[PDB]
């Protein structure tokens, strides 16, 4: 009996290209396929263009590519319906769709500006791949108070992706923090953001750096808080002067100072020491039992003063965490659904208290003693247990193991996995045990498919079909091919840029077994490529060798990137970060933005056949009626914990 | 008369290397009208320390201006020659 | 003129302190080697004293967006002027400005003949005619502060100037920065 | 001011002939005392504090001195900060410590103090002193908003000289006078003079023995010793008015002229003998003349 299966992201995007899997399941010779987009409902046709077949040649899989026009179509969302027709057969999905267009991002030349100081901004116009598009952006410049002072309306169009403009400064307006607010013209919803400061300042000859030597305080910890003061000129030079320095405890977005805490020290060969001590902490609050202090925060103001008198420098550390362990343990890496009697791998997250991920640190499960494995330099460790076959939910409660810490000191924290419920309670299973390090481009990666199941239908089985999700679009979908009696069949994976910052992979075969019943088993598994550029940028010095430059002179500065790329560059004063250096572009803040707009919401798995492919950005829908629990929602299941 | 001593050589050659040089600084400084302002900044506190050093007859003063001289004179050519 | 020192004459200042700058769009369109454009650029770098860090964005649509690390350059010099002025001063009121003369050599002390230069828009110890000097010792590693108090004549943008010159050696500063006056 | 007061005594010591003593007081304007608090000093050029002195205060408590600033040599000492770990808002705190002036000099700039909390720098307080200044201030000239400095200063004169340096481009007025009034205030001392005939006629319609009222600095008073009824005569610029036609003022500066006339009946006096004929043969080389052009 032939099964057609279709096979798409769970929520498609307008004006961009999207694609989904065609499968002929058990039928024979050449089958012609064709594939049309609906509007929701009725009939509209909005995309019916392209026809493919799928030969024995190469095992009945299909490519779909199309790209959904915007024409003339709220708060209630709108959505598609695809329809593929193999041969005569017609399998149809209705799925959800988002206006959406990609991203946005704002780069300012400074982080602060004074009244009558111009502001160079550019827009950075991109789709969900990060790749450079062309649109029409409308940008605002909101005011402190919220009003809009300033609006235009650009194309990008043949501006490779990169809007330059300025803003030039009022001499009076208010001080406070502004806002520089960009969306697509055919998406207003999704706006995006930049701040700056507009304030009266001199730049500061040098910067000043507060820090607690742990990253946190320990309520039992007789010394209190110590902290090293320390200054020096931008000018890569030492500081000498004195300097004030302050605490105070953090509840919320509450702020309570310790005006007995003021210390003032010495700052002597660009250095200084001082120290809050428990006792000043805790009559300052009021000494409740200790244990109270637990959950808020700590912070330092600290405020240099040159000998010269000439300049002054304030700077603080804000929420250092008040904890009683030095690590927080965290399974939101780890997925929520298992195998019984196959080995689970898990992904514990362990973080210093401040949110840094904690290098090098043991961990272990409540049962066994003897099992260990530390924490790779993402604050990652992979612990892998033999499930039993019991049809029992799994509680796992893992537990820090650092010696120097007493067992009070240790962190723990407990997650529940539950069994895979696969079809007619058959007991058939598919696992794809990863060997989990650092990923890099070029690197190449196993991904071990293992066979659980009475051998009697075992031989029925003939081919794994995978697939790729990637910044929530299919970035490949391809066949594992098997041979009966095996049961672990191993797929080289390149691994190429392409698949930054991570990628998903959900593997499924099907089947008819048992009593005449048609089957779907899978698994998916959730992957991250150790982020950086896609492409390459780098600016470092002309000159190989010499000595500093001088005021005004010649300098020879050198880029190197990929071919036929544009560079947009910018020089600042270091001096303007002392003042503020929030709001600032990153790569790692545009990774930022891509992650959280995925689509797929689990670690890996699925609670069915039909969650795994829900799970993952997907939606599975066969001529024999198996599709998934159609998707409704455009964001992920609101945190539940 | 004869030949002179060790030292009576020397000096004297450097006096004249050096004295080579002041005489065509004015064509630099002059050259500086035209280049950023880092040029005119510079050639101006180097011409002094020649004609200081040229008058004070000691060596070292004579040859390290000697050099200070010399490398900014090369610092023009290789500015005016970005610009045709 | 004619001492073992620069003069005023010949100081050339530094005024030129943008608080960025490079806001500028350069192209990979060289020949890829090992899958890598370069370009070589020609900046010249502004008078400020300080570390400028630059960052650059690349766009391509093969490859897409991509912020660069920062990349720090720091252009300093063993002896130098700091003019601190404030953001503005009230035109009419007498302030004090501080000239504060940094000596980064490893192991000596400078003399210097450091100088307010005259402004008429500002009513300071010098003329027209009489210059405002003192002569002055810097230990080595190490900062020398020299008040000139002033008094603003006329509202608008009004610049101070100082100038400083090292005895025995040939080093000389000189910074020209502007402040605000604004009347009461 | 406001959040602070400042009271900046420079005083001479008793019992060297130039070494005094500097003396500052301040209060906090508020209900409690003000937390840790900087008093930003610097000497008068010539000066630097005595640092026996200098110490004892730094020993003291609610007061220190970086150890750093201790160590220099007096003479290296032209600024200095003197931190407070409190001022009262109650009454003034007050302390003091000699100054030596090491170094001779003409001129000499006045030095200043200032106040304020380490939290907050804009609320600040800055007083200056200075041995001759009243208030440390400096010599300006102002009326109602327009100001103008007024720190510049006040062999033979031969009847060549005063041929010379008269008929200059600037010059747009040449008068005899006669100091008639001289009122006497806090800035500046008026000297009303006659216009005793227009020796050079010019932007200043004046039709003679009309009175013009000319102002110099409280400073020069001393130097200049015009007195009433006297006769003196001069030439000054055409930038030294002041306000506009015809209520003007006249400015007497630098490039301002002054000598005097001596009185008649101190013409037969046998030392004013040449100069009351050449004077003599200056206004008379005028007049007629007036210029070579
Ligand atoms: C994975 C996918 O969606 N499509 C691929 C794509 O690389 C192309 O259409 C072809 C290779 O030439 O094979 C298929």
């Amino acid at each position: 009996s032939p099964m057609y299966s279709i096979i798409t992201p769970n929520i498609l995007r307008l004006e961009s290209e999207e694609t989904m899997v065609l499968e002929a399941h058990d039928a024979q010779g050449d089958v012609p396929v064709t594939v049309t987009v609906h509007d929701f409902p009725g009939k509209k046709l909005v995309l019916s263009s392209e026809k493919t077949v799928l030969t024995p040649a190469t095992n009945h899989m299909g490519n779909v590519t199309f790209t959904i026009p915007a024409n003339r179509e709220k708060g209630r969302n709108k959505f598609v319906t695809v329809q593929a027709t193999f041969g005569t057969q017609v399998v149809e999905k209705v799925v959800l769709v988002s206006l959406q267009s990609g991203y946005l991002f704002i780069q300012t030349d400074k982080t602060i500006y004074t009244p009558g100081s111009t502001v160079l901004y550019r827009i950075f116009t991109v789709n969900h791949k990060l790749l450079p598009v062309g649109r029409t952006v409308m940008v605002n410049i909101e005011n402190p108070e919220g009003i809009p002072v300033k609006q235009d309306s650009l194309s990008s169009q043949n501006q490779l992706g990169v809007l330059p403009l300025s803003w030039d400064i009022p001499e009076l307006v208010n001080m406070g923090q502004w806002k520089i607010r960009a969306y697509y013209e055919n998406s207003p919803q999704q706006v995006f953001s930049t701040e700056f400061e507009v304030k009266e300042y001199v730049l500061p000859s040098f910067e000043v750096i507060v820090e607690p030597t742990e990253k946190f305080y320990y309520i039992y910890n007789e010394k209190g808080l110590e902290v090293t003061i320390t200054a020096r000129f931008l000018y890569g030079k030492k500081v000498e002067g004195t300097a004030f320095v302050i605490f105070g405890i953090q509840d919320g977005e509450q702020r309570i100072s310790l005006p007995e805490s003021l210390k003032r020290i010495p700052i002597e060969d660009g250095s200084g020491e001082v120290v809050l001590s428990r006792k000043v902490l805790l009559d300052g609050v009021q000494n409740p039992r200790a244990e109270d202090l637990v959950g808020k925060s700590l912070y330092v103001s600290a405020t240099v003063i040159l000998h010269s008198g000439s300049d002054m420098v304030q700077a603080e550390r804000s929420g250092i965490p008040i904890v009683t362990s030095p690590y927080q343990i965290h399974f939101t890496k780890t997925p929520k659904y298992f195998k019984p009697g196959m080995p689970f791998d898990l992904m514990v997250f362990v973080t210093n208290p401040d949110g840094s991920p904690a290098y090098r640190v043991p961990v272990a499960v409540q049962g066994e003693d003897t099992v260990q494995s530390l924490t790779q330099g993402d604050g990652v460790a992979k612990l892998s247990i033999n499930t039993h076959p019991s049809q029992k939910p799994l509680s796992i409660t893992v537990r820090t193991k650092k010696q120097e810490l007493s067992e009070a000191e240790q962190a723990t924290r407990t997650m529940q996995a539950l069994p895979y419920s696969t079809v007619g309670n058959s007991n058939n299973y598919l696992h794809l045990s990863v060997l989990r390090t650092e990923l890099r481009p070029g690197e190449t990666l196993n991904v071990n498919f293992l066979l659980r199941m009475d051998r009697a239908h075992e031989a029925k089985i003939r081919y794994y079909t995978y697939l790729i999700m990637n910044k929530g679009r299919l970035l490949k979908a391809g066949r594992q091919v098997r041979e009966p009696g095996q049961d672990l069949v191993v797929l080289p994976l390149s691994i190429t840029t392409d698949f930054i910052p991570s990628f998903r992979l959900v593997a499924y075969y099907t089947l008819i077994g048992a009593s005449g019943q048609r089957e779907v088993v899978a698994d998916s598994v959730w992957v991250d490529v150790k982020d950086s550029c896609v492409g390459s940028l780098v600016v470092k010095s002309g000159q190989s060798e010499d000595r500093q430059p001088v005021p005004g002179q010649q300098m020879t500065l050198k880029i190197e990137g990929d071919h036929g790329a544009r560079v947009v560059l910018v020089a600042v004063d270091k001096g303007v970060f002392v003042l503020n250096k929030k709001n600032k572009l990153t790569q790692s803040k545009i990774w930022d933005v891509v992650e959280k707009a995925d689509i797929g919401c689990t670690p890996g798995s699925g609670k069915d056949y039909a969650g795994v492919f829900s799970d993952a950005g997907l939606t599975f829908t066969s001529s024999s009626g198996q599709q998934t629990a159609q998707r409704a929602e455009l964001q992920c299941p609101q945190p539940a914990a | 008369t004869s030949l002179p001593t060790s030292n009576e050589y020397q000096n004297e050659k450097l006096a004249n290397e050096l004295k080579s040089l002041l005489d065509e600084l004015n064509v630099n400084e002059l050259a500086t009208g035209s280049l950023n302002t880092y040029y005119k900044r510079t050639i101006k506190i180097s011409g002094q320390k020649a004609m200081y050093a040229l008058k004070s007859k000691d060596f070292k003063k004579m040859s390290e201006a000697k050099y200070q001289l010399q490398k900014i004179y090369n610092e023009i050519d290789e500015a005016l020659k970005s610009k045709y | 003129l004619d001492e073992d020192i620069i003069a005023e004459e010949n100081i050339v200042s530094r005024s030129e302190f943008p608080e960025s700058w490079l806001w500028n769009v350069e192209d990979l369109k060289e020949p890829p080697k090992n899958g890598i454009s370069t370009k070589l650029m020609n900046i010249f770098l502004k008078d400020s004293i300080t570390t400028w860090e630059i960052l650059a964005v690349s766009m391509s649509d093969k490859k897409g967006i991509c912020v660069a690390d920062p990349f720090e350059v720091t252009v300093m010099q063993d002896f130098f002027i700091d003019l601190r002025l404030p953001y503005s001063v009230v035109r009419n009121e007498q302030v004090e400005i501080r000239a504060v003369l940094y000596n980064y050599r490893q192991n000596q002390e400078l003399k210097v003949r450091v100088e307010l230069l005259h402004n008429p828009a500002f009513c300071s110890l010098a003329t027209t005619k009489r210059r405002h000097q003192q002569t002055v010792t810097i230990p080595p590693k190490s900062s020398l502060s020299v008040p000139y108090v002033i008094v603003p004549l006329k509202t608008g943008l009004q610049e101070v100037e100082v100038k400083a010159a090292v005895y025995h050696h040939f080093i000389s500063d000189g910074v020209r920065k502007s402040l605000k006056v604004v009347p009461e | 001011c406001n959040k602070f007061d400042l009271k900046v005594t420079i005083k001479p010591a008793p019992e060297a002939k130039n070494t005094m003593i500097l003396e500052i007081c301040t209060r906090y304007r508020g209900d409690q005392d003000a937390t840790m608090s900087i008093l930003d000093i610097s000497m008068m050029t010539g000066f630097a504090p005595d640092t026996d002195d200098l110490k004892q205060l730094a020993n003291g408590v609610d007061r220190y001195i970086s150890k750093y600033e201790l160590d220099k040599a007096f003479s290296d000492r032209n600024t200095l900060i003197i931190y407070l770990d409190k001022v009262s808002h109650s009454e003034d705190d007050c302390l003091a410590f000699k100054v030596h002036q090491y170094f001779n000099v003409e001129l000499i700039q006045p030095g200043a103090v200032k106040v304020y909390a380490y939290y907050n720098l804009e609320e600040s307080c800055t007083r200056f002193y200075h041995p001759e200044k009243e208030d440390g201030k400096l010599n300006k000239l102002c009326r109602d908003e327009l100001c103008r400095c007024a720190e510049e200063n006040c062999d033979k004169v031969t009847l060549e000289e005063r041929l010379d340096k008269a008929c200059e481009p600037g010059v747009d007025y040449v008068y005899k006078t006669r100091l008639v009034k001289v009122q006497l205030s806090n800035d500046f001392d008026e000297y009303i003079m006659a216009i005793e005939q227009t020796i050079k006629s010019g932007s200043d319609e004046v039709q003679v023995g009309q009175q013009r009222t000319f102002i110099s600095p409280i400073k020069c008073r001393e130097a200049l010793k015009l007195e009433e009824k006297k006769h003196y005569l001069m030439w000054g610029l055409s930038s030294d008015f002041w306000g506009e036609k015809p209520n003007l003022s006249y400015i007497i500066g630098k490039d301002t002229w002054v000598e005097h006339w001596p009185e008649e009946d101190e013409c037969q006096d046998e030392e004013n003998q040449k100069q009351c004929q050449d004077l003599g043969a200056f206004t008379e080389s005028m007049v007629v003349f007036g210029c070579p052009n």
